[PDB]
């Protein structure tokens, strides 16, 4: 069914950071339209106040997965909010295995 | 300062 209540659409950079601010959490993440790439979503970790944005986008294959830096091995999952369970690993996964999801609709 | 996003990618 691809349910994404984490997924308050499409916010420009201000928004997202004072989002992810407000919860005051660290490991707060959010998703969020990327307002250069169409069709690409973004994973931000609130972080010692800075916000770590990440690029996911869907490979010509079918499967999901997000941007790697040069050098590293990225693993590939069959949907896009099950990387957030699979990025739920401490230190196998991203700057903070995601924790709390800040959704716009209910606290 | 000004700037609160890094951008970067996943170290992991």
């Amino acid at each position: 069914m691809d349910a994404v209540a984490v997924y308050h659409g499409k916010i420009s950079r201000e928004t997202g950071e004072k989002l992810l601010l407000a919860t005051g959490l660290d490991g707060s993440y959010l998703l969020r339209d990327s307002e250069s790439v169409p069709g690409v979503y973004c994973l931000c970790v609130l972080y010692h106040g800075y916000i770590y944005t990440y690029r996911v986008s869907q490979t010509e294959t079918g499967s999901w997965s997000a941007e790697t830096a040069p050098g590293v091995h990225k693993r590939y999952f069959r949907k896009i909010k099950n990387l957030i369970s699979a990025f739920q690993k401490p230190d196998q996964g991203i700057v903070i295995p995601l924790q709390y999801p800040v959704e716009k609709k209910s606290s | 300062r000004k700037s609160l996003t890094i951008y970067a990618q996943v170290q992991k």
